[PDB]
């Protein structure tokens, strides 16, 4: 499936063109300056993430450029790119759909969301749509379990989903519109549906309950 | 990495000619002492045994690995070259 | 007191938990953040660490170590090396989403908590490590940090206290193991998120090889309030040695899954019924609860009736408080398949560094997959129990332990359910 050895292809080889745009070079030197001098291997994870935000994915040339820009050995960049699951070492769709199927979501029917997405897009998990606009995969917990079932699509979370809700979000993306992150159930974030059971009173303001002598 | 075979003194003889057997190709020999290995608890026991049997001997001193300083924390040094780039 | 719960809004710390007030500095000031911070800082490291010790606050990342003792390992003269506070915002335990709400709605509580905690340890900067998937939350936190820099609250001469502090945000790239305190440090340093062996301890050799304290977002965020309102006020909640308030995530088969702040040692039954709207289909429909997130063993319905949600009470129930992420399964649930999907998570999250978890957790995952179908014989249940005991205590980090406990919770409380599947599978083929 997802291998961890690189083998060259015409579309992915050391000569595949990649460079950071001049704007992104200004962003690199801000990243590097966040760390102690002489400890700039710390910048690999953000800089490698920036190469992917510019490019969409990481060919071997993009990993090689990160190593050269930071002057780390390429194997040390390869180790990072294959360890963390958010780096795409193969190209992905325009919208990378990630459906959580860990147990708290599974208990609230993440299976129905995954089934609807497969039949709607006409692909299986791990595949890309032929037009190359969606990739579909299953992921582990995304830290939004009270808002289960939920998916991440690029940087946004869509939560409290039902099969009808996920179909709407897919229609919006095909159209070219941005759906809107958040629950699709009526609540706004993590509050209990049917009214707040806490924090119904106004906040108490500055200085309340301060200990004497402070 | 096991060190259990580096604990006893050994006496062995000088190696002599081995040749190919014309029939089968087997390794032939005329040295009756070609396999003789004797074990000793101390260098002085081995020396004593060779001297009474009239054998010229060469004795080599035991080699012990040197004591070493191991610090797992050195792998993460602030300002030293011992910092490992990988784990 | 002997009864706990029914926390009042006046005693709640995270007053913008639900994001109904402005989360920027103007709102945060109105709610009492950044109030008399200069006074707290000038009272010194020893005073601040005294308040945390008196409060009896314990770690909110999962392990529940006494915070004041832990933060005092940094209260030592410097050796020329910089000192650092790392704020663990990785929040990757299935069932846990509490740290996410702090960062998006109360970001200025965390920033102030970094300064107050960073000051007490004598640190020069704070690195907040947030999981990469929390992109919008990471950007909210940077807006808050910029506002605090502009207002003079952090940076050079923080709050006018003649003390310099920086607050950097670094994002992860997708690994649950990077929430382990030393794996997080390695990930900051640009390596694979593989935990270090101990010793050295981070307070001696940490990030960049420097004295470091890794603290949970919730631990860091409540510290300024403990200093303002005192350690005695905080110690007035929960049983002794288990004091304070706590954020609870209730998910799974409840009517109203939610995040809520509640007093410690609140009964588990009261927490589900009062805030989450009860079990889907009634309390009698309850099968089992995982009370502390995935790593904590499940307990059956009989134990859930009288168990209090605090560190010591759940230890006597043969589970643990963990991240206080309550996951609920009703009797319609496939309990075996539920725990098997958790083992599948841990198999996908093992860093692979050390043998017992690299091989053992993958081994347990395969046996569990056969237990789901019943494609096994009951002699394997004790085999799986022994395998999990060979992982536990034998690994570099607690991920291996956290993988073994869910298996043990299932075997301890639902052995008949496993043996029943094996009987059905055998007759379904024989
Ligand atoms: C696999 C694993 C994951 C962990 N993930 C987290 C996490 O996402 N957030 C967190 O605060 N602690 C996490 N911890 C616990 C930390 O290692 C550490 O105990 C804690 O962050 C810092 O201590 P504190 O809670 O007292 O503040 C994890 C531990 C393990 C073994
Ligand atoms: S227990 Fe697992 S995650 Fe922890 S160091 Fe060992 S292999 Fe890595
Ligand atoms: S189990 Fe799906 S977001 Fe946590």
């Amino acid at each position: 499936g997802a291998l961890f050895v690189h083998r060259d292809t015409p579309e992915n080889n050391p000569d595949t063109p990649f460079d950071f745009t001049p704007e992104n070079y200004k962003r690199i030197e801000a990243i590097v300056k966040n760390y102690p001098e002489g400890h700039q291997a710390a910048a690999v994870l953000p800089v490698l993430d920036l190469a992917q935000r510019q490019n969409g994915w990481l060919p071997i040339s993009a990993m090689n450029k990160v190593a050269e820009v930071l002057q780390v050995p390429p194997m040390r960049v390869y180790e990072v790119a294959t360890f963390y699951t958010m780096y795409n070492r193969k190209p992905v769709g325009k919208y990378h759909i990630q459906v959580c199927t860990t147990t708290p979501c599974m208990l609230r029917d993440s299976d129905s969301i995954l089934e609807t997405l497969q039949r709607k897009l006409g692909i299986k998990v791990g595949e890309t749509t032929p037009d190359k606009l969606f990739t579909l995969i299953e992921v582990e917990c995304l830290g939004a379990c009270v808002n289960a079932p939920m998916v991440q699509i690029n940087d946004n979370y869509y939560e409290d989903l039902t099969p009808k809700d996920i179909e709407e979000i897919i229609d919006e993306l095909k159209a070219g519109k941005v759906p809107k992150p958040g629950p699709r159930s009526g609540r706004f974030c993590c509050e209990p549906a049917g009214g707040l059971t806490s924090l119904t009173e106004p906040p108490k303001g500055p200085g309340f309950g301060v200990q004497a002598g402070l | 990495s096991g060190v259990n075979n580096t604990k006893k003194w050994k006496m062995e003889f000088d190696t002599r000619e081995r040749w190919e057997n014309p029939l089968m190709g087997w390794a032939s020999t005329a040295d009756p002492l070609s396999n003789m290995v004797l074990t000793f608890s101390a260098k002085e026991d081995a020396i004593a045994f060779a001297e009474k049997n009239g054998w010229s001997y060469d004795v080599e001193e035991k080699k012990v690995p040197k004591p070493k300083s191991k610090s797992y924390g050195a792998n993460f040094s602030w300002n030293k070259r011992t910092r490992v780039s990988t784990k | 007191k002997t009864s706990f719960g029914s926390l009042k809004d006046e005693d709640r710390i995270f007053t913008n938990l639900y994001g109904r007030h402005d989360w920027r500095l103007k709102g945060a000031l109105r709610r009492g953040d950044w109030y008399k911070t200069k006074e707290i800082l000038l009272k010194g490291p020893d005073w601040i660490l005294g308040e945390m010790k008196t409060s009896g606050l314990r770690g909110r990342g999962g392990a529940g170590f006494p915070t004041g003792l832990k933060w005092s390992f940094m209260n030592k003269p410097s050796d020329g090396r910089p000192k650092y506070l790392v704020v663990n915002a990785d929040e990757g335990e299935p069932g846990t989403c509490k740290d996410r709400e702090i960062m998006r709605h109360d970001p200025h509580k965390l920033v102030e908590g970094c300064l107050v905690g960073g000051r007490a340890m004598g640190a020069r900067a704070a690195y907040i490590y947030i999981r990469g998937e929390f992109y919008n939350e990471a950007s909210n936190l940077q807006v808050a940090i910029r506002e605090a820099y502009e207002a003079g609250l952090i940076g050079k001469n923080a709050c006018g206290s003649d003390y310099d502090f920086d607050v950097f945000v670094v994002r992860g790239a997708g690994a649950y193991i990077c929430g382990e305190e030393t794996a997080l440090i390695e990930s900051i340093e640009g390596k694979q998120g593989k935990p270090r062996l101990k010793p050295p301890f981070p307070a001696d050799v940490g990030v960049f090889g420097c004295p470091t304290t890794v603290a949970n977002v919730e631990t860091v965020a409540v510290s300024p309030t403990i200093c303002r309102r005192g350690g005695t006020w905080f110690a007035g909640f929960g049983r002794e040695r288990n004091s304070g308030t706590k954020l609870f995530n209730i998910s799974g088969h409840v009517n109203h899954p939610c995040t809520v702040e509640e007093e410690m040692s609140v009964p588990l039954k009261e927490l589900i019924e009062k805030h989450a709207g009860g079990v889907t289909g009634g309390w009698d429909n309850l099968l089992a609860v995982i009370p502390g997130g995935s790593s904590t063993p499940l307990i059956p319905k009989s134990v859930c009736e009288t168990v209090l949600m605090d560190f010591d009470a759940l230890v006597q129930a043969q589970t643990g408080l963990g991240t206080a992420a309550v996951i609920v399964m009703d009797r319609s649930t496939d309990i075996v398949k539920a725990i098997a999907r958790l083992i599948e998570f841990y198999k996908h999250e093992s860093c692979g560094q050390c043998t017992p978890c690299r091989e053992g957790v993958d081994w347990m995952n395969k046996v569990m997959a056969r237990f789901v179908k019943g494609d096994a014989r009951p002699a394997e249940i004790d085999s799986l129990w022994e395998i999990s005991k060979q992982i536990e205590g034998h690994t570099i980090c607690a991920l291996g332990d956290g993988a073994a406990w869910p298996v043990q919770g299932l075997i301890r409380h639902f052995r008949p359910e496993l043996e029943d599947r094996m009987q059905r599978f055998a007759q379904q083929h024989r």
